[PDB]
């Protein structure tokens, strides 16, 4: 299951 | 053993052509499972290894779209480092990222990880501590204040000791028979003739899995590996990988050297010769 | 980043004329991402060619993997045609069934 990535 | 589950994300610009290009590649050790492409005709997360039909629709539509929505965030991204760069809007530019965990044979964590990176460079990475970043450069320490104050750590900190650790365990255990198996290479040598009387022996080793293995060498018993020729293990297309090395020996010489394979599959290693 | 692509092109078993087998031709080492990849039977392209195993290395170079299956003929010859910008001239390799 991935992750839910945060921006930059 | 270990076990792991790692994903690989890229976004790709691509100026002039349109929208970048979006791509997720999971794997559980060496076995590709799962795959979504922003270029596919249908852009959805699709299985990539046949013990994944055991997932259901549920499964599917909601790794989509968490797929879709890293799209249009890393869309942003791209565009944020063009400006934390300085960067014309007019060139193509690559985000990687490596994210995952590993669990001993007990299930229980080893290790967490995450690192991204920025046209091929190290940018900003999670410690082995799980609750510090480290920074590349001065553009990622502005990326590492933004994370420190929505205390992003912390939420990554949850999906690697959770929801990475559980879903790998059941991943493992619905493919089992896939990912616990163990296939013994088999191993063979080629002659080839080359100028000033010398040959080059190879040692080939095919069909095996996991993909940790270990090719040498021997003359008196001395493995050579400074004068060794190799390639990295590479997959051979059904799931399975292969490698060979080689050594330039004195012709009328080849019966001196020996070949030999180890391998989890191998209770006692391969002794070959040509 | 720029690197040159390393392309290896081999079959998953030893040849053997009229047995099925798969031609692999992994592309590693490489940056950009961009790379276009064409397997060739008799210097026509092969249509029928999967992709995968894609990942990259520790320096974070790209490493894709393009298969097909095929069945090995003693007239029959292959080879991966790879068009990258670090490269003038395409690259293509020929599978050495004697390697």
């Amino acid at each position: 299951r991935g992750y839910v990535y945060q921006g930059l | 053993g270990p076990h792991s589950l790692r994903y690989f994300v890229t976004a790709v610009s691509r100026p002039g052509l349109g929208e970048p290009r979006y791509m997720e590649v999971g794997y559980v050790d060496d076995t590709e499972f799962v795959r979504f492409d922003s270029d596919a005709e249908n852009p959805r997360y699709e299985p990539r290894a046949r013990w994944m039909e055991q997932e259901g629709p549920e499964y599917w539509e909601r790794e989509t779209q968490k797929a879709k929505g890293n799209e249009q965030s890393f869309r942003v991204d791209l565009r944020t480092l063009l400006g934390y760069y300085n960067q014309s809007k007019g060139g193509s530019h690559t985000i990687q990222v490596i994210s995952g965990c590993e669990v001993g044979s007990d299930g229980r964590l080893l290790r967490g990880y995450q690192q991204y990176a920025y046209d091929g460079c190290d940018y900003i990475a999670l410690n082995e501590d799980l609750k510090t970043w480290t920074a590349a450069d001065m553009a990622a320490l502005i990326t590492k204040h933004k994370w420190e104050q929505a205390g992003e750590a912390e939420r990554l900190r949850a999906y690697l000791e959770g929801t990475c650790v559980e879903w790998l365990r059941r991943y493992l255990k619905n493919g089992n028979a896939t990912l616990l198996r163990t296939d013994s290479p088999k191993a063979h040598v080629t002659h080839h003739s080359r100028p000033e009387d010398k040959v080059t022996l190879r040692c080939w080793a095919l069909g095996f899995y996991p993909a940790d293995i270990t090719l040498t060498w021997q003359l008196n018993g001395e493995e050579l590996i400074q004068d060794m020729e190799l390639v990295e293990t590479r997959p051979a297309g059904d799931g399975t990988f292969q490698k060979w090395a080689s050594v330039v020996v004195p012709l009328g010489k080849e019966q001196y050297y020996t070949c030999h394979v180890y391998h989890q599959g191998l209770p006692e290693p391969l002794t070959l010769r040509w | 980043i720029q690197k040159t692509p390393q392309i290896q092109v081999y079959s998953r078993h030893p040849p053997e004329n009229g047995k099925p087998n798969i031609l692999n031709c992994y592309v590693t080492q490489f940056h950009p991402p961009h790379i276009e990849i064409q397997m060739l039977k008799n210097g026509k392209k092969i249509p029928k060619v999967e992709m995968s195993d894609m990942s990259f290395s520790k320096d974070w170079s790209f490493y894709i993997l393009a298969h097909t299956e095929f069945t090995p003929t003693e007239t029959d010859t292959y080879a991966c045609r790879v068009k990258h910008d670090s490269m003038a001239e395409p690259k293509t390799v020929y599978w050495d069934r004697d390697m």
